[PDB]
């Protein structure tokens, strides 16, 4: 059961997906959307603590996240 | 920041059969002489459901490469049916391009790829297995999607 | 006329208590010593919804490129490798 | 008749853009938009320019009731938007392109930054797209582009945008060759905000 703890609930996910212009999502939405997070938050945690163990700190902050996700990638929308 | 640029894309000859050679104008700019080599790629998605129906496309690996403007061409032959699962085969993917400088990704180019059949029949009731000859590979020009990535550069 | 909304900037449209734990489980699958600034927390939080409004962006796309208004799985899968990173 | 009195009404609307008179004009497109989509239906595309200019007035009046100004000029903005993307011609996706531009601009003014990049990153396509190498609007969206930058704190992406509004002026300074005065006063504008960009 404690692998079934989740960190966003129903509502917010469709709220996010209405502001992106959604209309109307499938009922298997909230778990893939709950499975591709826990993904992120998977691949964002290590960096930021990886950091953290870098930079020998241990009440690990954003200074380092933020640079653990610039460490993940930005997408835009062309090319100028 | 990143000592290369890419300025743009532009995908030729948009559509056209599947069975058809991808044609993309790129063109890049780098902001220093470059000693190691930079390896473009173009990979189309095989099956949304796992990256392992990825098919890597074609790739060239240039270096060293001048500062300054440039432009080439890439085409690479269309990718194989008979790698793609059928469910995947008719409806919308992806395709990509990226390149890496001295073996790191520092930017990926996206595209959808939307795959329909035109005979009106063909699209209104389609054959259990998909007749590739008469499927339609449309990219979506209209919005591409640049993701790069930081890295070392020196 | 189920076209995009748009946020406030007031606050998040995630809450942090259940975002947390989740953070401390996937993290407590790493080590069993570890502690975490609220700042850093809200760090991820951002993070997480930016994520989100992304691939909600791209997934209406090609779920609008099939004849479509429901979106499928697959359509966030897709999403996923337009940006990639799997 | 409606179709008459409405494109009127669209010139009354922008001749008190001119004018300076934000709510008139406001008012001017809400009866417009009120006329056009009350015959044609809120998806036809008559409605799209009248859209445009409406959410175009609301963002201008936004100037503390903002957010719903906002509101209303996010979704006329949102409609015409789509309305364009639909059209497959030149004037129409320079018109989504357009409304991409207002689209990003309401989202600064909202502070909604990751949003706004977006929009003038979606503008900037379209223009590209379809404008040529020396068209004035590609720096009217690159400076724009690189404020929205600097207002998210991503200095160095915002000086290059800049960066390519400038050249977008100094590349057409050369056809001209072969507005000067006008490109040489606005370029104090942008040269201040490079030297303020990543000076944070």
């Amino acid at each position: 059961l404690r692998d079934n703890i989740q960190g966003i609930t129903k509502p917010a996910i469709r709220r996010l997906a209405r502001r992106g212009g959604v209309k109307r999502i499938s009922g298997l939405i909230y778990e893939e959307t709950r499975g591709v997070l826990k993904v992120f938050l998977e691949n964002v945690i290590r960096d930021a603590v990886t950091y953290t163990e870098h930079a020998k700190r241990k009440t690990v902050t954003a200074m380092d996240v933020v640079y653990a996700l610039k460490r993940q990638g930005r997408t835009l929308y062309g090319f100028g | 920041m990143a000592k290369v640029s890419v300025l743009n894309v532009a995908v030729l000859e948009n559509p056209s059969p599947f069975h058809s050679p991808f044609r993309f104008e790129i063109s890049f700019e780098c902001s220093e002489a470059l000693a190691d080599d930079l390896e473009w790629k173009i990979i189309y998605v095989g099956s949304a459901e796992s990256e392992e129906f990825d098919q890597i496309l074609d790739s060239v690996l240039v270096g060293p490469v001048p500062a300054g403007r440039h432009m080439f061409v890439f085409q690479a032959d269309a990718p194989n049916p008979s790698l793609i699962p059928e469910t995947d085969a008719v409806g919308v993917t992806v395709v990509l391009i990226t390149c890496t400088y001295h073996g790191q990704e520092f930017i990926r180019v996206g595209y959808y790829v939307n795959n329909e059949y035109l005979n009106p029949e063909l699209r209104e009731n389609p054959p259990m297995k998909p007749d590739f000859s008469q499927l339609q590979r449309n990219i979506l020009a209209s919005n591409p999607r640049v993701t790069r990535f930081h890295i070392n550069w020196d | 006329r189920e076209i995009r909304r748009y946020q406030k900037s007031t606050e998040l449209l995630i809450r942090k208590l259940p975002f947390q734990r989740l953070v401390r489980e996937i993290a407590q699958d790493f080590k069993t010593d570890l502690r975490f600034q609220s700042a850093a927390i809200g760090a991820l939080q951002e993070a997480s919804e930016a994520y989100l409004v992304g691939l909600f962006e791209d997934t209406n796309l090609c779920a609008i490129h099939a004849k479509r208004v429901t979106i499928m799985p697959k359509d966030i899968q897709l999403a996923r490798r337009i940006r990639g990173e799997r | 008749d409606v179709d008459s009195e409405a494109k009127k009404l669209l010139g009354l609307g922008q001749k008190h853009l001119v004018m300076g008179d934000i709510p008139a004009a406001v008012n001017a497109f809400q009866e417009a938009a009120s006329l056009l989509g009350k015959k044609y239906g809120e998806t036809a595309n008559e409605c799209g320019e009248a859209f445009f200019f409406y959410g175009k007035s609301l963002l201008e009046l936004a100037r503390e009731e903002e957010i719903g100004n906002l509101e209303l000029a996010w979704d006329m903005l949102d409609l015409a938007k789509i309305i364009f993307k639909r059209q497959e011609t030149k004037e129409a996706q320079l018109y989504a392109a357009q409304a991409h531009l207002k689209l990003g601009e309401v989202s600064v003014e909202s502070e909604n930054y990751v949003q706004a990049v977006e929009e003038f990153q979606s503008c900037l396509n379209l223009q590209e797209q379809y404008l040529e190498a020396h068209d004035r609007l590609l720096a009217e969206t690159h400076y724009q582009l690189g404020l929205a930058y600097g207002y998210n704190s991503q200095y160095d992406e915002a000086v290059a945008q800049f960066s390519k509004s400038i050249e977008v002026i100094e590349n057409r300074m050369a056809v001209l060759n072969e507005e000067i005065e006008e490109l040489k006063e606005l370029l104090p504008e942008i040269r201040e905000k490079i030297e303020d960009a990543k000076e944070s």
